[PDB]
């Protein structure tokens, strides 16, 4: 599913300024 | 030419205090032994965010601790000063308060009124996605404050979940203003969040703001979704996607949450909504906000539809490892941030 694509990305956690 | 004049009145008066402000700013308002620390509730590169509380009255705050020596490592004093200049200057219910700043021989020191509800970054994660109802309240907070700020001159350019605290009414509260510029024309640099970004800002032209109303579309497919419209392994990847001009979205999101999000996440700059001739009212008479009040959204009188666990309590932060608070005997960096 794209949830499960977005939990494989591995940026489902707090994200920082570039 | 009632309710457009009364606001046009309310920006003007709201400019001109912003800019008395912004010129003559507050400084040296506390010192650190007012304070007892409580608890650290977030650390970074240059510095950290403690639940403090003021020795003489017992109220709590939120004290963000920079590190001199860091920020000018980081290359980030431009940055700091401008969030002091700004909070201090500004004044809007959504935006977090700046009660009182110093500085100190090796840290700067900003402390803000104390929001036990934490980041709503958390609270999505924790809940998955929130409904259209959910998530339209919260974007009608971010569409008054943009209002607000854009007034000013101002873009925002750091709108994500991480940056808005929800408070104990429920209502949001944002965080974060080093990235905020002065732009009544256009401005170049590379900043914010991959999965945030507006195309113009990765594809190095020039930019205004009207690359906050695409981060409004995205904070909106986030909140509504769970998860940004634009994600991959690595941010390279990421942009190639958010400048592809192709999105999809999830079999649940209703009509008119679709149409106004393929009007936000608009690539031609000179077809996204917010930045038309009819500017923020394009967003506010949209069909997905017809049935929001906006000024008693401002007013804060709609009733909030989550309210954080009312519990002093650090429950909605993580733990962190405790790390002394050292100030050195020797002044650190003192030419740099003399204006803070
Ligand atoms: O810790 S915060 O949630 C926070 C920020 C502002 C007021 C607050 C009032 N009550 C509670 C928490 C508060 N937070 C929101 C955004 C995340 N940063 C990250 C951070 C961490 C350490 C140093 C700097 C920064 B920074 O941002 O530039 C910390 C600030
Ligand atoms: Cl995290």
């Amino acid at each position: 599913t794209t949830y499960a694509d977005f939990i494989a990305s591995g940026r489902t956690g707090r994200r920082s300024a570039i | 030419g009632s309710e457009q004049e009364s606001v046009k009145e309310f920006l003007a008066k709201a400019k001109e205090e912003f800019l008395k402000k912004w010129e003559s700013p507050s400084q040296n308002t506390a010192q650190l032994d007012h304070f007892d620390r409580i608890k650290t509730l977030g650390t970074g590169s240059f510095g950290r965010v403690m639940l403090v509380k003021h020795k003489e009255t017992g109220n709590h705050y939120a004290m963000k601790i920079l590190d001199k020596q860091k920020v000018v490592k980081l290359k980030q004093i431009e940055h700091t000063l401008n969030e002091k200049r700004i909070l201090q200057a500004v004044n809007f219910p959504f935006l977090v308060k700046l009660e009182f700043s110093f500085k100190d021989n090796s840290n700067l020191y900003m402390v803000m009124e104390y929001v036990p509800g934490g980041e709503m970054f958390s609270h999505l994660r924790r809940i998955g996605r929130f409904s259209e109802p959910h998530a339209r309240f919260y974007a009608a907070q971010i569409v008054l404050t943009f209002e607000y700020l854009h007034s000013l001159d101002l873009i925002y350019r750091d709108l994500k979940p991480e940056n808005l605290l929800i408070d104990q009414q429920g209502y949001i509260q944002v965080t974060d203003f080093g990235f905020a510029k002065r732009v009544k024309g256009r401005t170049w640099t590379l900043c914010g969040t991959p999965e945030y970004l507006a195309p113009e800002i990765i594809l190095s032209k020039g930019y205004n703001k009207a690359v906050d109303w695409w981060a409004l579309g995205v904070l909106i497919y986030e909140m509504a979704a769970g998860y940004p419209p634009f994600f991959a392994d690595q941010p390279i990847q990421i942009y190639e996607k958010i400048v592809s001009g192709k999105v999809r979205f999830p079999s649940h999101f209703s009509s008119d949450l679709k149409d106004l999000l393929r009007n936000l996440l608009q690539v031609d700059l000179t077809k996204r909504f917010g930045n038309l001739k009819n500017g923020v009212n394009d967003i506010k008479n949209h069909k997905w906000f017809a049935t929001t009040d906006w000024i008693a959204i401002y007013q804060r009188k709609v009733e909030a539809p989550f309210i954080p666990k009312f519990k002093g309590d650090t429950s909605n932060f993580d733990d962190y490892e405790e790390e002394e608070i050292r100030v050195s005997i020797n002044e650190k960096c003192g030419k740099e941030f003399t204006e803070f």
